[PDB]
């Protein structure tokens, strides 16, 4: 690989999502462990034209989670204690 | 020399006046922002010591220096790579155009990827790219440059094709004209505005595209 | 790993607590790495230069320690600015930001406290079950175009209706959800259709 | 002059007067060996991390 | 010798981490700005005004970078302004009629209706205007017809 050499994990020729990163655009997963180039998502072609539109007839409400830290643990510490007890 | 601040203009103010554009013009603004760092590794021991033994058994006495500096070093890494992907990697769809370029006379071939390059980028993109000049190790990025243009591709793609849809859900096609109508009624202006003067705005974006790629290309 | 977030700044404050506690045993080059077997091995001339040696080896430590701190206290410090920043403009309400509160349409937010942290519920509006449709930018009508108020042009196939953006409710075109600018001889792509009065 | 490396050929034009070569970090990266007056190039031994 | 070169090179090495966390934080920052502005300015239309250029925002390109992003940032900018003589509501019938959505003009003989970013005179009528009140109350209104379609 460009990152380097890779010992133990056998190349495949078929993408997947990244689930180790190698680096250099190569990932490796267990399935043995395989190595291969990520792939950055599924192909969709818009059926793109200039006299058609698509319009939603139904909707989904869909709740999702975001986790954000706010506090970190309050510590002090005495520095002539830590240095000199 | 005393710095000016700026042109002095004095606001025609009076209490039953007012000013109403007649015209409009499309501009189009760069602005850049950088999103990762060069990956740099440093071997504590090897940086300190090289290959030197005594030293490394001397260097034993102070402790566990070169376990925070490689992990610090090693966060900041990775840190780069979680950064790419908040940026560029927002879809997980890989939206294509369609092989006709009619968009109502709006030209993107500037933004779009050249498919004669083999990089596969835009003209402004591989403009941008050329524009751009012991222990130590350089990890290279988990997403390569026509990865990162794929996605930039992709992001290309459907805001084209879909406008905001894409972004929120399913991509829904839409012609571009319409889009670019919906888009101004989102700043206050009505569609007729828009489709009476759809050649003149359509030249507009070009152009502003194309002094947008000169003025890349004309200043270091 | 739901909340690996906040386990990971758990584990770097415990383990940078554990790295500085873990720095005095080391002498750094002195005889020992404990005072209290100096000063009763040695006279004070030397153990000047030893107590020396673990002093600088400590303070060391200790400055490498509150640097870190520091720096991982600006990063915590910017999340809750933006966790302060979600919790007014999510909860408090409905932001037209786009993926700043979830992905979708966002409608509202729900705020859960957490150790060390929060979790937002963002309860999003995403559209499904598209279905395609012939579009047209305008109506010509008695040679007048007409423009949607509110929604957009849409053709099952032989009629022409008017509908909102977002969601499929076609109704007929009528004088009520349209206005009239120009005649029919400018706007690119308009279709002839009858336009209703009431 | 104590080091660890790969000797190797080099197409260096050392000047007459000159003997050794030093990188930025002043390690010599080339050597003039005695004897034979042959220029060898010193390259560092392969490393990574792992 | 060797213990004053180890405590020499530790203390560049720490040195040099402490920068390179310091710019790892300002890049983190810029790239959560740029995650930001991908998100806002190219996916959707942003009505936060200079965050996605100058001027009304309509739409946003990405370019990638050489270790950055660049966003081509289209926007709309009011041209050829022009002067009117405005007025904030219209008496008629006794009744104060105020814009929907637009604005009242007048080019010096005759009072017309406009959206507030361009210039498009419209004839005052009951279908873009909406009545609050009489005329007694309104500072600055001035005496016009309303048609009736
Ligand atoms: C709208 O119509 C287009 C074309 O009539 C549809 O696009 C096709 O979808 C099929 C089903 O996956 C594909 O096999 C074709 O390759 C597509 N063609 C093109 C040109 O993209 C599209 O699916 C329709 N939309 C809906 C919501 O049904
Ligand atoms: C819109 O989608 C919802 C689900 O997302 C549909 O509700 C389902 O309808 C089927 C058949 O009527 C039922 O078997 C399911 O139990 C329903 N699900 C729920 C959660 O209620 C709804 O029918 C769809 N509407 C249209 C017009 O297609
Ligand atoms: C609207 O009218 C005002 C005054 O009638 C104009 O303001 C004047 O503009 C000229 C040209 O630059 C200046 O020399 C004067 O000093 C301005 N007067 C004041 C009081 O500011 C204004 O330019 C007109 N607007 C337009 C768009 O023509
Ligand atoms: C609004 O401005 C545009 C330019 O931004 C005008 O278009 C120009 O019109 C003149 C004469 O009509 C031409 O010679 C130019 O070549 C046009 N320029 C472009 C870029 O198309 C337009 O006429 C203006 N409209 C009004 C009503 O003032
Ligand atoms: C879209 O823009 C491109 C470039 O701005 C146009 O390509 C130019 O075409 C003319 C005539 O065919 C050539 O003289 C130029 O050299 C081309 N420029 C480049 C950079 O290749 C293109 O014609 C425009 N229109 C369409 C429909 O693609
Ligand atoms: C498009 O939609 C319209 C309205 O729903 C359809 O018109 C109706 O079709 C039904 C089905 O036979 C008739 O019973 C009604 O009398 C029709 N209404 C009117 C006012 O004509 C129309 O058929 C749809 N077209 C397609 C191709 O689906
Ligand atoms: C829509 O209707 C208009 C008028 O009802 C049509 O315009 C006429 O087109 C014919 C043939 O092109 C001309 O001979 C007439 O002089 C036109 N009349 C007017 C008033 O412009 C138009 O062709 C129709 N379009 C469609 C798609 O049916
Ligand atoms: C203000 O605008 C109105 C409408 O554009 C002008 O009224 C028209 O003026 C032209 C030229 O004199 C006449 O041929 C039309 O008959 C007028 N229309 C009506 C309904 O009267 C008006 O002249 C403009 N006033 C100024 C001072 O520019
Ligand atoms: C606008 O119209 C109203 C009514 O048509 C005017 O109000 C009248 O003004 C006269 C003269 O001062 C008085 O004698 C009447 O008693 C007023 N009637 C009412 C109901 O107030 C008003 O003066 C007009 N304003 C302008 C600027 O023309
Ligand atoms: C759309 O493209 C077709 C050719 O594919 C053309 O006949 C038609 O006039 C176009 N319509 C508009 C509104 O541009
Ligand atoms: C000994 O070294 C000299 C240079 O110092 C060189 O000219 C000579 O050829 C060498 N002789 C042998 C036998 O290597
Ligand atoms: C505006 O000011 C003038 C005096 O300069 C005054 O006569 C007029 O009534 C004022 N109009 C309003 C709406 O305040």
């Amino acid at each position: 690989t460009r990152a380097g050499c890779l010992i133990g994990a056998e190349h495949v020729n078929n993408s997947y999502e990244c689930d180790i990163p190698i680096g250099a655009g190569i990932c490796a997963s267990y399935q043995s462990i395989i190595a291969y180039t990520m792939s950055l998502g599924a192909e969709n072609s818009v059926a793109y034209s200039n006299n058609s539109i698509a319009i939603p007839t139904n909707f989904t409400i869909s709740v999702t989670t975001e986790i954000l830290p706010v506090s970190m643990t309050k510590t002090s510490v005495d520095c002539t204690m830590y240095i000199c007890g | 020399y005393t710095m000016s601040l700026g042109a002095e203009n004095s606001v025609a103010y009076s209490n039953n006046s007012i000013a109403i554009p007649t015209n409009f013009t499309i501009s189009v603004t760069t602005e850049i922002l950088p999103v990762s760092m060069t990956k740099t590794s440093v071997d504590c021991t090897m940086y300190i010591c090289g290959d030197s033994t005594e030293c490394s058994n001397l260097l034993l006495q102070y402790g566990s220096f070169c376990t925070q500096l490689n992990r610090a070093l090693t966060g900041i890494a990775v840190e780069q790579d979680k950064n790419t992907q908040e940026v560029f990697a927002q879809v997980k769809q890989i939206y294509k155009t369609p092989p006709i370029k009619d968009f109502g006379g709006f030209n993107f071939s500037q933004i779009l990827p050249d498919p004669s390059k083999p990089s596969k980028r835009s003209p402004i993109e591989d403009l941008l790219f050329n524009k751009v000049t012991n222990g130590l190790t350089v990890l290279p990025p988990l997403l390569t440059d026509e990865m990162i243009a794929q996605y930039t591709s992709a992001l290309l793609a459907g805001t084209i094709t879909s406008g905001w849809t894409f972004g929120a859900g399913p991509a829904l096609q839409i012609p571009f004209p319409m889009q670019m109508a919906y888009r101004f009624n989102g700043i206050g202006v009505t569609q007729n505005v828009l489709y009476e003067n759809q050649k003149l705005i359509a030249n507009q974006f070009n152009s502003a595209i194309g002094k947008i790629q000169d003025s890349l290309s004309s200043t270091p | 790993s739901a909340l690996g977030k906040l386990q990971d700044v758990v584990n770097q404050n415990a383990q940078a607590l554990n790295t500085l506690v873990k720095q005095l045993s080391s002498n750094f080059g002195a005889i020992s790495s404990v005072l209290n077997d100096i000063l009763s091995r040695l006279d004070p001339p030397e153990a000047e230069v030893q107590i020396d040696r673990l002093i600088t080896g400590r303070l060391q430590s200790l400055q490498t320690y509150v640097t870190q701190q520091l720096i991982r206290a600006a990063e915590i410090r910017a999340s809750a600015n933006l966790a302060a920043t979600k919790m007014s403009e999510c909860v408090l309400g409905q932001s037209k930001r786009v993926d700043f509160c979830g992905k979708g349409y966002h409608l509202m937010s729900f705020p859960q406290s957490a150790p060390h942290g929060v979790v937002f519920l963002h309860v999003t509006y995403v559209p499904a079950q598209e279905k395609n449709f012939t579009t047209a930018p305008a109506i010509c009508h008695d040679g007048k175009a007409h423009f949607p108020r509110e929604g957009v042009f849409v053709s099952n196939g032989t009629h022409w209706f008017v509908t909102q953006r977002n969601f499929y409710e076609p109704q007929i075109i009528t004088t009520d959800n349209t206005f009239v600018s120009g005649n029919c001889d400018v706007v690119i792509g308009i279709v002839n259709n009858t336009v209703y009065d009431p | 002059l104590t080091g660890t490396g790969v000797l190797t050929e080099s197409n260096k034009k050392f000047l007459p007067f000159q003997q050794f070569g030093r990188d930025i970090a002043d390690t010599t990266d080339a050597v003039r060996d005695p004897q034979t007056l042959e220029i060898l190039d010193i390259t560092p031994c392969s490393f990574g991390g792992v």
